[PDB]
């Protein structure tokens, strides 16, 4: 951070993946801001929509909440606000808040209760609303969910840079790697235009 | 009126009101008065005034809506009324009918508030509209107008249609939607309490 | 059961539980088995427990309330439902009772939610306690004692009165004095304003 710095209004950010039958999901962020501000949480959520648009799959983000959609003072008003700055950023993008968990990922608990919502076909990108709820979630996920979860990876650098955790096992190094040699190509032809 | 009272009691305030103008109306007419009273009711106004500083301002205020009123095609403003089997919002409906002021509409049962208006004798407002929520035809129609104003702060579909089905919000969105002009509530809640569904 | 059903329908959860061990029961009969099933119940438990890590769960819950509830009397912890007329409060009800869980008591006004248990051809629960709140003896001693607990917090005689009037506050009340063992609701209303006058 000190040495190769982020891009203009970038924010470091610790992202992973999890791996379904399907499709997949991808958490964030999950190692770097501890109670992230709105401004922070769309600015999170739209970096993981352009490595999620760089697959070829539809981003679909939600601001996660213990609330669905109260914008009530506290961590429900920062989400909700969070994604009104987030669509005020990139208007073709599926992206809703303040809701709950479940309620992102499930489109049939979607359009039954919140028929409104701009978010439909479930979400495929969680952004948390602090560090507790993110770290907690992944790990847990991780061991419980007996899905598969990847990461976490490092993002919003000017350059392709990666950290590892100590706890890093050697496929994890690997695919780690992966991702690094891509950005890095990403940053290439980003110089291209 | 029967066996049991046969003459206005005697603390009445009517009395004056009464009496009085027909005393000067037979001192004119057989002609032994020698200042001629025109405006009966300026007459009687002034009579009641003649007992408070706040009464002579509320009847030059009720003069301005009987003014702008007869000025608009004689039309009365429709005041919504969730507490329809309030004791006292009834009396006051009472007294305020016979000084046409604006068309009342009740809210609750139907038969409960006839009920309550029998139950107190009251039958100046037999025939004023009363509307029960559940059943105004426009409901849903206002359950999904509240629900796009508030489904963004945490409100769901289900809780908009009870809270719709609650007299205060349904007064308010009755107002809200011009299918009544205006709205007084909270004779029965506390202020916060019936200010927040407005 | 009659004309229009005959059979159980093809999807019965039931079918096994009732018919796997029937089955059984006349193989050991008839003497072709050459292994005995002793715990009729805990076989058809296993039967149950086929699908759902969860369902074996509340079984185990289920079998330890039967456990101390047979040791104290067989009394059933008294259990009282502000919302009854919640369909879905009633539909669990039924499946309730014949596992003789608790005595549940239904909270509205006794013939509209006869009307609904009526309405959904739940027969299982035509016994159940059913109490209007204003109607109860104890309504006053109630509301009296929601006076002292709360009128340094905001509440007149006439608040308590008309919040006791709710079926909420109306269950709490009964089982802070002991007039029931729990309640449960939130079956209608959002969370919080359900979890508020508990």
């Amino acid at each position: 951070l000190q040495t190769i710095g982020v891009y203009k209004e970038g924010i470091p950010a610790g992202l992973n993946f999890v791996l379904l039958e399907d499709k997949f999901l991808v958490l964030a962020d999950t190692t770097v801001n501890l109670n992230p501000t709105a401004e922070q949480c769309a600015q999170i959520a739209l970096q993981a929509a352009k490595i999620v648009e760089y697959f070829g799959i539809e981003p679909r983000v939600a601001m996660l909440s213990y609330s669905n959609f109260s914008g009530a003072e506290g961590t429900p008003r920062k989400m909700k606000k969070a994604a009104e700055i987030a669509r005020s950023l990139r208007p073709d993008l599926m992206i809703e808040g303040d809701m709950q968990a479940d309620t992102a990922v499930n489109p049939e608990i979607m359009e039954r209760l919140f028929p409104f919502s701009g978010l439909k076909g479930g979400a495929n990108v969680l952004v948390f609303p602090n560090l507790e709820s993110s770290n907690i979630a992944y790990k847990l996920i991780q061991q419980i969910g007996k899905a598969e979860v990847i990461g976490p990876f490092l993002t919003g650098v000017r350059r392709s840079a990666n950290v590892l955790q100590r706890t890093t096992t050697v496929d994890g190094i690997v695919n780690s790697v992966v991702f690094t040699a891509l950005e890095a190509q990403y940053i290439k032809e980003v110089l291209k235009s | 009126f029967g066996r049991d009272y046969l003459i206005p009691k005697p603390f009445d305030t009517r009395v004056l009101l009464w009496v009085a103008p027909e005393v000067a109306k037979a001192a004119m007419k057989s002609g032994v008065a020698t200042r001629a009273i025109e405006d009966w009711d300026q007459y009687r106004e002034s009579l009641e005034a003649l007992q408070g500083p706040s009464k002579v301002f509320i009847r030059s205020a009720i003069n301005r809506v009987h003014q702008n009123s007869a000025a608009n095609g004689g039309e009365l403003p429709r005041i919504v009324f969730p507490e329809g089997t309030s004791t006292k919002v009834l009396k006051a409906l009472a007294t305020l009918v016979e000084e046409k002021i604006c068309q009342p509409i009740l809210l609750g049962y139907p038969e409960r508030v006839k009920e309550k208006i029998k139950a107190l004798d009251i039958p100046l407002l037999n025939d004023v509209s009363i509307v029960h929520p559940s059943s105004h035809p426009k409901y849903f129609s206002f359950v999904e107008k509240l629900y796009s104003l508030r489904q963004r702060k945490g409100i769901n579909l289900g809780e908009a249609e009870r809270l719709m089905a609650d007299p205060n919000y349904f007064a308010a969105m009755m107002v809200n939607q011009g299918e009544a002009d205006g709205m007084v509530s909270g004779s029965s809640i506390n202020y916060a309490d019936a200010v927040r569904p407005i």
